[PDB]
């Protein structure tokens, strides 16, 4: 109800610098930044830099005043290219006869964007920490080698726009895919 | 607000040669810029995008490169239809700007013109004043001065020498040093001729 | 730096939308709630509908109770060079003449322009220019004086020295 | 697959002038388009770029407090309007798509020759292994000449504009032809110029 600041107190040093200060709860000020607006006539400008110092928090600032009269005082409050997180890919698993992995991605209307794919297959009796981590520069299918003819194995994939002019975080992993023999 | 400047300011070079051009930016670019070609009159065409990749419908003799701000454009081999003005394309940030505009030429083996002269018109003379022409087609280089010796008098007067752009396959110029005079001053004399630079001096012509 | 702008980190698919998520502390929510603001241009801003969430995978904070959300905003255009509770307040008409707190007097060695050492200040001895009957000898007495404005001239006194 | 534009011409200083462009037969859901400027026989100068929902207008130097971009995603129609105009802008204007970090789709553009004067009709005058030509006088730009309505493409080498003493433009165009063809065919230049409405 009353998270507002109180005790808006100001004083003039008697030279060319007014200085004001106010208290505010430490909980509300943690969510919202505030600044001291001043009007030398009834322009509006703000002071900087403001100081700060248990349940309450006192903020103070020194405003230069070269002169004036009645003052109006008040307290008031991302690049796309480098922040990209593509959606996870749709992953399937096929075997001709040899096993060949296949996945699809949301169509980027700027087709020329190179897609960096990181994949990994796992032996069910092992950790992803120590798993084959193969990389690929743009594709939508990868051929796997031969393996143990009776063991169960998992598979996972993630995409990144690891370009040059671009940047961002990887995509969330796909729903893990499994197979055996 | 972003200073984009390309160098050299001009570069002539024969056919089948290696060529280079460079963009310099005031601030960082990472890799956001591009490379444009412009034949005169016609609209600019995209030569190279992303500072290192060629657009579809463009040969591989072109090559782009660079990052940060020290960027380049090299051509491994040149052809005669590569005559145009080349421009840089900002992209890193606003306000988006371009290079100063580089223009190249072609080191063509020296060609000689077959000069012509043509007369005024009666309707033209009837309307008021009159004009007389003189051109040199299929030639190289452009460095060639003219002197109209009408009645052996240097027409230190009203000239107007306009020039065309070089040919696509021929790689040759054509200049038009036009002259002019009133209907009364035209009958003030009878002889009308010209001079030519680069035998070497040649003329052409009274009624 | 406040926690919403510190916890907020927007990513995108660069084709259809932008998915932002942030958090507000539970201690503040009891006081006042906050909303995410997205500006369209210099003159006009625009609000955005948001909702709660269970996790928080993009940012972090050493707080005890947080309220993570998930805001989704759509878009039909993406290019490299793109970059993006209820009324509170208080006012005051402060004339500089009546709100004047002069400086502390510096180095009785004291446009423009007292008590004993052992004795307490609870009822010390009172005191125009900057310069036995007051003290018994062989007894220390601390120096405590400040610069206050003359009543026949407004605001408050200086700091103590 | 090539966008086109229209509007703009000779006009005295201060007066306004609308610019109307148009996309054509692409898959456009939904890319952004910029305006760029080509000064006569000079470099290239950027001007503006709206966006999608008429959100962000961008100008440059002079343009601030003069021109105004506008969005029209409705029927695919980026328009431009400028009020105060002077001979800093006496140039031709290119419309260009902005495919991410670069342009790709380009227009022919239109000339916006700001100036306070009229246009007297020219008077085509002829000129008699040989040659033959066609000359003009008193040409607002531009003026386009067609030798035999697109028949004579080989051996022809026209010249660019050339302003006179007083003085207006006086273009020139010439052709080659052997003495054998002296009297075999009718070599005549069909000329066109919108501002002088000639033909
Ligand atoms: C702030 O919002 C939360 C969730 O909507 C609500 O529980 C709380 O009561 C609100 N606080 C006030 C003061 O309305
Ligand atoms: C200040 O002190 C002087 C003597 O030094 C005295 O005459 C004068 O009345 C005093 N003024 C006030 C306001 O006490």
């Amino acid at each position: 109800d009353e998270a507002q600041p109180q005790n808006l107190e100001c004083f003039f040093d008697g030279a060319a610098v007014l200085s004001c200060s106010w208290e505010v709860r430490k909980e509300v000020a943690s969510s919202v930044s505030f600044g001291l607006f001043y009007k030398p006539s009834p322009g509006e400008e703000e002071c900087s830099p403001v100081l700060r110092e248990s349940l309450h928090t006192r903020h103070h600032c020194q405003i230069p005043v070269p002169d004036h009269g009645q003052y109006i005082v008040s307290v008031q409050p991302i690049k796309s290219s480098v922040n990209i997180q593509m959606a996870p890919p749709s992953l399937q698993v096929t075997k001709d006869g040899s096993y060949s992995l296949r996945w699809e991605t949301m169509k980027m209307r700027y087709e020329h964007i190179d897609h960096t794919f990181e994949i990994q297959y796992r032996k069910d009796t092992a950790t992803w920490k120590d798993s084959k981590t193969e990389t690929l520069q743009n594709a939508h299918s990868m051929a796997l080698p031969a393996l143990e003819p009776s063991t169960r194995y998992w598979a996972r994939v993630r995409v990144r726009t690891s370009r040059t002019g671009y940047n961002g975080i990887w995509s969330e992993w796909s729903e893990a895919r499994s197979w055996d023999t | 607000d972003i200073q984009m400047t390309q160098s050299p300011s001009s570069v002539s070079a024969s056919v089948g040669d290696r060529v280079t051009i460079t963009c310099r930016a005031s601030q960082g670019i990472s890799s956001w810029l591009a490379w444009y070609q412009q034949k005169p009159g016609k609209a600019p065409k995209l030569l190279i995008y992303a500072a290192s990749s060629l657009q579809s419908g463009v040969p591989s003799r072109f090559s782009g490169s660079g990052s940060g701000t020290d960027f380049t454009l090299t051509i491994s081999s040149l052809q005669p239809e590569d005559f145009a003005t080349y421009y840089c394309q900002q992209a890193n940030s606003f306000p988006i700007t371009f290079g100063q505009g580089t223009r190249l030429e072609i080191k063509r083996t020296v060609a000689a013109p077959s000069v012509f002269i043509f007369p005024p018109s009666d309707e033209q003379l009837k309307s008021g004043t009159a004009s007389v022409v003189c051109l040199l087609n299929n030639f190289y280089p452009r460095e060639a001065k003219v002197q109209w010796k009408v009645d052996n008098a240097l027409q230190s007067g009203n000239s107007q020498e306009s020039v065309t752009e070089q040919d696509s396959k021929d790689s040759t110029y054509s200049l038009s040093s036009t002259l002019t005079l009133s209907k009364a001053d035209y009958e003030k004399h009878k002889v009308y001729a010209c001079e030519v630079t680069h035998s070497s001096p040649v003329t052409k012509s009274n009624r | 730096e406040t926690i919403p702008l510190q916890t907020l980190r927007c990513y995108n698919d660069y084709t259809s939308h932008i998915t932002c998520r942030w958090a507000d502390t539970q201690d503040a929510q009891r006081l006042v709630n906050v909303t995410l603001i997205r500006r369209v241009n210099e003159d006009l801003l625009e609000p955005v509908s948001c909702d709660l969430s269970d996790d928080m995978p993009w940012s972090a904070c050493p707080h005890p109770r947080c309220v993570p959300r998930r805001c989704v905003i759509p878009c039909q255009s993406f290019v490299v060079t793109d970059v993006d509770d209820r009324p509170l307040g208080t006012r005051l008409t402060v004339t500089l003449t009546q709100h004047v707190q002069p400086p502390e007097p510096r180095d009785l060695t004291w446009l423009s322009p007292y008590k004993r050492l052992q004795d307490s200040w609870e009822d010390a001895a009172i005191l125009n220019t900057s310069q036995p009957e007051h003290l018994m000898p062989s007894s220390t007495y601390v120096a405590r004086v400040r610069t206050r404005l003359a009543p026949g001239s407004s605001g408050r006194p200086s700091k103590w020295s | 697959v090539q966008l086109l534009e229209s509007g703009g011409g000779l006009v005295q200083p201060g007066g306004s002038l609308r610019l109307s462009c148009a996309a054509s037969g692409f898959t456009f859901p939904w890319y952004r388009v910029h305006w760029v400027r080509q000064a006569p026989g000079k470099g290239l100068e950027w001007v503006s770029s709206i966006r999608s929902s008429g959100g962000f207008p961008y100008y440059n130097y002079k343009v601030k407090g003069r021109f105004t971009i506008s969005r029209d995603n409705s029927k695919n129609t980026l328009y431009l309007q400028m009020n105060s105009l002077r001979a800093e802008d006496t140039a031709v204007y290119y419309c260009a798509r902005f495919y991410d970090s670069f342009f790709d789709i380009w227009g022919q553009g239109t000339m916006v020759t700001v100036s306070s004067a009229s246009t007297k009709g020219p008077s085509v005058f002829p000129l008699a292994t040989a040659a033959l030509g066609c000359l003009v006088k008193d040409y607002p730009e531009p003026v386009t000449v067609s030798w035999n309505s697109g028949a004579l493409t080989s051996g022809v080498h026209t010249f660019p504009a050339v302003l006179q003493s007083s003085g207006l433009y006086s273009l020139s165009s010439v052709v080659t032809v052997p003495s054998s063809s002296l009297g075999t065919k009718t070599y005549t230049c069909n000329v066109d110029h919108k501002p002088s409405n000639t033909k």
